[PDB]
């Protein structure tokens, strides 16, 4: 398998917001969850021993035995019998202090038509403003149905000079971070969904641009999700797995 | 009123 190329071809809708997403469709989605199952935030399979994910999701515990990571789901409580459940044996946050880590699983994932690692983009490239991407997670739904499935949301990226405008995120994006929502609200992730993916479809597979870290609320008007900027980040999380 | 989208969020003042 090559990353970033589903085995089941993801759909257009006909996270709050979006719809339930075809199961297996998003195979690089992850579970993190408490050594007694509780899933508290997302992740993505970015290489079969690597989980990328959002740092202020490991605040309850330093210690990796803490987690484990759930492959290949597509519920949140009744998991089909092939999902993969890998214990975590490393930890990894960024250096300087931005809310994005790595997870080493204690095996690694068996790669699968349901399990699949997301690609990479290349240091440091901008996502250009309007681009049609894709954030998935079990988050919460306020009440736009879905709740306890891998649902999913295409939204567009609002390019930072403009979500920084005082009439939507007024200045509190950071460089390393990026904009993603329909302004008119309606459509957003939401807490649980945390850590997850937004990828964007480039030529022919998806790329991991952004790991879904914060807002102001969940899909209100003018208050677009904030995601941490995956390509300022590719050269860290490259050193770290290269090296353990 | 910044929120990190964790379960459960971690919910600032702005």
């Amino acid at each position: 398998f090559d990353c970033g190329k589903p085995q089941v071809e993801p759909k257009k809708c006909p996270v709050v917001g979006g719809c339930v997403a075809h199961p297996h469709s998003w195979p690089w989605q992850v579970s993190l969850r408490t050594r007694f199952g509780m899933h508290f935030c997302g992740g993505t399979l970015i290489s079969p021993e690597w989980v990328l994910t959002a740092a202020h999701c490991l605040e309850k515990s330093p210690r990796p035995s803490s987690y484990k990571v759930i492959l290949g789901a597509h519920q949140e409580v009744n998991l089909e019998p092939h999902v993969q459940e890998i214990e975590v044996s490393r930890l990894f946050l960024e250096p300087t202090r931005k809310d994005i880590a790595l997870l080493k699983l204690s095996s690694p994932a068996v790669i699968t038509d349901k399990v699949i690692p997301a690609c990479l983009p290349s240091p440091n490239y901008v996502v250009a403003d309007r681009t049609e991407c894709f954030i998935t997670g079990w988050g919460e739904t306020q009440g736009t149905f879905g709740a306890g499935l891998l649902k999913e949301a295409q939204l567009p990226v609002i390019e930072n000079k403009v979500c920084n405008r005082y009439e939507f995120l007024n200045g509190r994006v950071q460089s390393t971070e990026l904009c993603a929502g329909h302004l008119a609200g309606g459509t957003d992730s939401c807490q649980g969904d945390s850590g997850g993916p937004l990828v964007c479809f480039e030529k022919d597979k998806y790329i991991l641009q952004g790991v879904t870290s914060w807002g102001l609320g969940c899909a209100r008007p003018n208050k677009p999700g904030v995601y941490v900027r995956v390509s300022r980040f590719v050269t860290w999380i490259e050193g770290v797995m290269r090296n353990n | 009123g910044r929120c990190y989208k964790s379960k459960p969020p971690i919910c600032f003042p702005d």
